């Protein structure tokens, strides 16, 4: 029954040596290795919750009366776009909760890439030959912060209503052919009939299918390369040392993935997103005071708060002082984008690396990225100071200072103490391999002097003083609870004591087990040492 | 080597689990059911009661 | 019932912890107060990982 | 420590005897600077000033009697006398560093009066707390 | 971009200055369901200089 149905897929595809290549593919195990899943995952919810909300949407402009079931703004004359994501909301079962779903997933999913992205930046795994990946991710990134951006200024409220105002005089306000362009994208004046139809048809078809062919193509080119990992034992340059896809590779992505997909459930009820009900139809004379876009756009408005008046007249011609922020956000975009070429340019190193290296041994580029980090949160801030100004009882003046001075000041103190504290964390490093680990017996010799035990990692000459171990790319342990002297040796329940019989056996089976797997694992170190010398 | 075989009940309880929580997700779905015989809301108008 | 990792004593004329008395001048050692530092190299089963960049 | 238990019984008895004379004496005599009644604050918190000097001195006192002649209490010692173990001093840890920002954040969620500020500060502090007393306990990295 | 509803007043046309009264449509329900009428409502209303 199950034999058969088998031999009659496998007798038309020959597909059985195709299919053990893929089920016998090894994944490298660290949690670091599966920050690109959560932004897969939170992706695959925002694909399927978007449907599901296009039933109920209408994305029109046209003016109505409001009857339905928000009692209030009953007799409002609002969109029909607003009014119907008024009713998705308060006359769909559950309609309310696949909407806060919806929005939850959008974060996740920019915070799933952000994060990844600096995992990438941090490790080198941008290094030859990863530079493809590279791009298309950053692409993803930025398309993904565009698709957010059009998603909640659909609704047509009052305080998306106003991101779009700030967006289209950004556009207006462009030397030369601003105007054209504006006129070109918008059919017009702003507002305009058919802006909330081409900005709904490019969230729900034409960002999505580009995302899509992206993510597809991303993941496709990163199982070619079959990953990369840290330096550790038996672990080459040429190799990949971890779990199959079957058993364990699937059931795990599996049992993340659910993980994720319960996690945005629990929020999607529990914890309110984009009321919109509080916030009434867009109208032009309009406005509130805490205005902020989102989380994902908060460092394009912070970057415009903190632009001084820096207006150009040229005769009859002007330059805006917005101008400057569209291009210096260009500068940070360019600059993001192309990383790879510009780190191998000032280390002259690309040599095909397949090995990660800890951000400790890299600390120019990781200052670079803490650097870069407070750049982007002090924009972040900035972009939201007027709500931090008040509930922290701040100066709003000498927030705008903050920002301006701090874009400047916090980025090279940033630089300073994460270069210094990485050549730290590089010392505490060598004092192991050099000394031994620190136990904390502090003995007294007969003398009187306070020593210190050590615990050598490696081969002592005479007495103690361990031959220094050299270093490795790997991570050495600091305590001695990292070679398990702590290990509870009591099996049973928290009231079981369980039998001494069956208790011999098992911690016996235990040291044997992992007697066995360091062997294993040095005699595959021991491999590659005689085959590096041929 | 799973040993998944052998527990009947671990599979039994996994396959209701994993089939309450796929209805969990399609559960939604059941804000599309309109009762086509429910008048709609308001007094009749011209178009007669919506049924 | 006595835990395997209690250091092995005599129950008679001595007692290695109580609510106010202890055996050390400081805190107790816990991998062991019995036990002696530092050992060989193999039975902390730290394999020293050789790698080659490039 | 054998002095240790015994010193503490002279503030102890000193405070004991001023804190009785300070309640009859202000409950009792009318001095024309001041009125007539009983001192509620530097009666209850001198009683029980005394109270924390006795708790010590009692607890040493029992201590001390059961502990045999250490080096350090004997007048003619040898220094090699202790040579041995002193127990166990932790090497390093990051996590009172981490514990302080915890206190700093909950203290500025008091400052703010923010809940959610008061809450996480709370957790973030418990955390904290937790990751001090089992930092020499984490078992090694099962696989 | 040159022109608002204000360039009316070049044009020989006497505009006011408008006070927004946020006024509402009102439900008027009579023996052929229910309605908006929002006739006789004005949004807009002149305003005095001792206002
Ligand atoms: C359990 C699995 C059940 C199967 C369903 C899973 C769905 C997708 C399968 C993914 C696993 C295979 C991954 C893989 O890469 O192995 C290729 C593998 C062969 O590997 P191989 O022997 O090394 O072949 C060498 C090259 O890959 C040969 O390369 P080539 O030069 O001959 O060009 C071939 C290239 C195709 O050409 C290109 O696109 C290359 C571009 C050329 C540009 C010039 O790609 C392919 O190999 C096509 C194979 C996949 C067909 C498309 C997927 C069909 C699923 C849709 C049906 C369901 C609805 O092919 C398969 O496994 C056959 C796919 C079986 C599809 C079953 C059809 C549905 C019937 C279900 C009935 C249920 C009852
Ligand atoms: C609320 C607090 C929640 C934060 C908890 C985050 C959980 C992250 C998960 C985690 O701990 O993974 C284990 C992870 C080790 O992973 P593993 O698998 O065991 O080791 C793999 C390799 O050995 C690789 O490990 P490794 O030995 O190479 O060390 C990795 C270490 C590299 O080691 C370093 O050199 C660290 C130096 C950077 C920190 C200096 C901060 C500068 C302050 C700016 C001042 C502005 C004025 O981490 C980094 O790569 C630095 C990247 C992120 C730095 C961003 C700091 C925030 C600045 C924004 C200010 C606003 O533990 C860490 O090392 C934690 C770092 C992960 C990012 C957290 C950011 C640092 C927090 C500082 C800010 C204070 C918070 C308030
Ligand atoms: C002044 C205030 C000083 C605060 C700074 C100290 C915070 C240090 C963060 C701990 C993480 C680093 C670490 O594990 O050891 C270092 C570790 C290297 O040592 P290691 O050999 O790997 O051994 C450590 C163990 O692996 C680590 O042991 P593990 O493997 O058991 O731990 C894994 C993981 C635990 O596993 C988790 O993933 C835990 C998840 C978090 C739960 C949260 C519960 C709520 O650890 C964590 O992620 C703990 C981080 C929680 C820290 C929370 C306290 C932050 C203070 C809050 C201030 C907030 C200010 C708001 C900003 C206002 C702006 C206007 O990696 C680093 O070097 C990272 C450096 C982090 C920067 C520290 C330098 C700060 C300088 C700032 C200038 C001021
Ligand atoms: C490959 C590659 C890119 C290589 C680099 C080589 C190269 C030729 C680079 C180009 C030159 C360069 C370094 C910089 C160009 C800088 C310029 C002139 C950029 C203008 C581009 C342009 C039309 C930008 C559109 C305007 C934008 C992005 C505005 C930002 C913005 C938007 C889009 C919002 O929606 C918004 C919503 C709510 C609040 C705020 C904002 C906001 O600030
Ligand atoms: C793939 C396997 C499929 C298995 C199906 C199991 C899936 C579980 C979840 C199903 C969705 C939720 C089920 C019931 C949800 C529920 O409670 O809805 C009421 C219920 O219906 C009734 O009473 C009569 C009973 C009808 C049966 C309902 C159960 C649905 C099952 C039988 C159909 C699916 C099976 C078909 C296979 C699908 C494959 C695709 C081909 C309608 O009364 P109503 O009064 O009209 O309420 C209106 C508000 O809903 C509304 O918002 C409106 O706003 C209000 O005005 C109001 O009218
Ligand atoms: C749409 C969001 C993204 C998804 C779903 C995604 C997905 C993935 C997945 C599943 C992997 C496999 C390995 C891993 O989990 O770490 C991966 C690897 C990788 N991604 Fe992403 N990614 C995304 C965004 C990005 C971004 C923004 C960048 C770069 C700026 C990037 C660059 C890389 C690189 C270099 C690797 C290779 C890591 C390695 O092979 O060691 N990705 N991605
Ligand atoms: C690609 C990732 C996506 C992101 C980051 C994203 C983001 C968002 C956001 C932030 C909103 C505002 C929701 C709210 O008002 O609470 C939204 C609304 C919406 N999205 Fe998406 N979306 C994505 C994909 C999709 C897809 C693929 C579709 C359709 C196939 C879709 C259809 C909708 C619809 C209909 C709305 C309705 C506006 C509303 O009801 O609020 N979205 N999206
Ligand atoms: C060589 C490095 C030079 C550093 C420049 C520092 C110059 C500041 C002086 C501006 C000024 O006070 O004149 C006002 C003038 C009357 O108005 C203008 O025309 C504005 C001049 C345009 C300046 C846009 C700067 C864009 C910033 C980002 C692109 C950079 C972020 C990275
Ligand atoms: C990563 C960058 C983020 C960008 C933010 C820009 C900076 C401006 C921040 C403004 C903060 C306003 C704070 C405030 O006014 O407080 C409150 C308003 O906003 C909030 O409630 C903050 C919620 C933040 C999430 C905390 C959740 C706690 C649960 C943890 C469970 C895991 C007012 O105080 P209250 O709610 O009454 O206690
Ligand atoms: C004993 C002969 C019949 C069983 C041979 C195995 C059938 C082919 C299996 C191919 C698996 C592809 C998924
Ligand atoms: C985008 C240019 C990067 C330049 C980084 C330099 C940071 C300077 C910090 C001061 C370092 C003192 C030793
Ligand atoms: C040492 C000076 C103390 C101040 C005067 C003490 C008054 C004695 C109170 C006795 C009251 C008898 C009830
Ligand atoms: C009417 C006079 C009564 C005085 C009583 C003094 C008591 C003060 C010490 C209280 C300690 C509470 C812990």
């Amino acid at each position: 029954s199950l034999a058969t149905v088998g031999n009659n897929l496998d007798s038309r595809y020959t597909m059985a040596s195709g299919i053990r290549r893929q089920i016998n593919k090894v994944f490298p195990t660290h949690w670091s290795f599966m920050l690109g899943e959560i932004a897969l995952y939170s992706f695959i919810v925002l694909l399927l919750t978007g449907v599901y909300l296009t039933l109920f949407f209408d994305p029109s402009i046209t003016k109505v009366i409001y009857d339905g079931g928000y009692l209030p703004l009953n007799g409002v004359e609002m969109s029909r776009a607003y009014a119907t994501a008024l009713d998705i909301s308060f006359e769909v079962r559950g309609g309310l909760f696949i909407r806060q779903m919806h929005h939850w997933a959008a974060l996740l999913f920019v915070v799933s890439m952000l994060v990844h992205m600096l995992r990438i930046f941090f490790t080198g795994a941008f290094r030859r030959p990863r530079e493809a990946n590279w791009i298309i991710g950053v692409v993803l990134i930025i398309l993904g912060m565009a698709e957010g951006f059009m998603g909640y200024s659909l609704p047509d409220d009052l305080l998306s209503g106003v991101g779009l105002r700030i967006m289209s005089a950004i556009i207006v306000g462009l030397p030369i052919i601003g105007t054209w362009m504006h006129w070109l994208i918008f059919g017009g004046d702003f507002p305009s009939d058919l802006m909330l139809d081409r900005f709904y048809i490019a969230h729900v078809l034409i960002i999505p299918a580009i995302l899509l062919g992206l993510i597809a193509a991303h993941l496709a080119l990163v199982w070619y390369q079959k990953h990369t990992q840290f330096p550790g034992a038996g672990r080459t340059e040429n190799n990949v040392i971890g779990i199959r896809i079957m058993p364990l590779f699937a059931v795990k992505a599996v049992a993340f993935g659910l993980i994720v997909f319960g996690f945005l459930a629990l929020l999607a009820g529990v914890t309110t997103i984009n009321a919109i009900w509080n916030l009434g139809p867009y109208n032009p004379s309009q406005v509130s005071a805490g205005s902020q876009p989102d989380v994902y756009m908060l460092w394009t408005d912070g970057a415009a708060r903190v632009m001084p008046a820096w207006e150009l007249y040229l005769g009859n011609y002007t330059i805006p002082a917005v101008f400057w922020v569209a291009v210096m956000l260009g500068i940070l975009v360019v600059l993001l984008v192309t990383y790879p070429f510009i780190e191998r340019k000032f280390t002259g190193d690309d040599a095909h690396h397949n090995l990660l290296q800890r951000p400790r041994d890299v600390p120019v580029r990781t200052s670079l990225g803490v650097m870069a980090l407070v750049f982007y949160i002090l924009l972040t801030v900035s972009g939201g100071n007027d709500v931090y100004a008040m509930q922290f009882h701040v100066s709003l003046n000498a927030m705008t200072w903050i920002g301006r001075i701090g874009l400047i000041v916090g980025p090279a103190i940033a630089y300073f103490i994460t270069y210094r504290l990485c050549i730290g964390l590089q010392r505490s490093d060598r004092e192991v391999l050099e000394h031994g680990i620190e136990t904390g017996i502090i003995k007294q010799m007969p003398n009187g002097a306070f020593i210190e035990v050590h615990q050598p990692l490696g081969p002592v000459d005479d007495h103690g003083h361990p031959i220094p171990l050299p270093y490795a790319g790997a991570a050495v342990p600091k305590q001695m609870n990292q070679l398990g002297y702590a290990e509870v040796e009591t099996r049973g329940g928290f009231f079981g004591p369980d039998p001494e019989d069956i208790r011999a056996k098992a911690k016996e089976i235990e040291h044997a087990n992992h007697i066995e797997e360091a062997n294993t694992l040095r005699a595959l170190n021991e491999a590659n040492i005689e085959r590096d010398k041929n | 080597t799973s040993t998944l075989g052998r527990r009947k009940l671990i599979m039994g309880l996994a396959g209701g689990g994993a089939v309450l929580a796929g209805l969990t997700i399609i559960a939604p779905m059941g804000g599309m059911i309109k009762n086509p015989w429910n008048p709609k809301e308001g007094p009749m108008d011209v178009q007669g009661d919506g049924t | 019932f006595v835990d395997p990792a209690w250091p092995e004593h005599n129950p008679a004329d001595g007692h290695v912890v109580t609510e106010l008395i202890s055996k050390v001048a400081g805190a107790s050692s816990p991998w062991g107060d019995d036990k002696e530092f530092p050992v060989s190299a193999e039975e902390t089963g730290y394999v020293h990982p050789y790698t080659r960049i490039n | 420590m054998k002095s240790s238990a015994k010193l503490m019984y002279g503030p102890t008895v000193f405070m004991a005897a001023m804190a009785v004379i300070y309640i009859f004496a202000t409950m009792h005599v009318s001095d024309g600077g001041s009125v007539k009644g009983v001192e509620w604050v530097g009666s209850v918190a001198l009683v029980l000033s005394a109270g924390l000097t006795l708790m010590l001195g009692v607890y040493l006192h029992f201590t001390e009697v059961r502990v045999d002649v250490l080096p350090e209490d004997w007048e003619e010692a040898e220094v090699a006398d202790k040579a041995g173990t002193l127990g166990f001093f932790s090497p390093s840890s990051i996590w009172p560093a981490a514990m302080s920002g915890a206190v700093g954040f909950l203290a500025f969620g008091v400052v703010y009066f923010h809940y959610w500020m008061i809450a996480v500060g709370l957790m973030l502090l418990i955390f904290t707390i937790t990751k001090l007393n089992l930092q020499y306990g984490v078992p090694k990295e099962k696989h | 971009l040159w022109t608002s509803g204000w360039t009316l007043v070049e044009n020989d046309v006497k505009v006011y200055l408008g006070r927004d009264t946020a006024a509402i449509a009102e439900s008027h329900t009579d023996a052929t369901g229910e309605h908006w009428s929002t006739t006789g409502v004005s949004r807009l209303v002149r305003m005095r200089p001792e206002d």
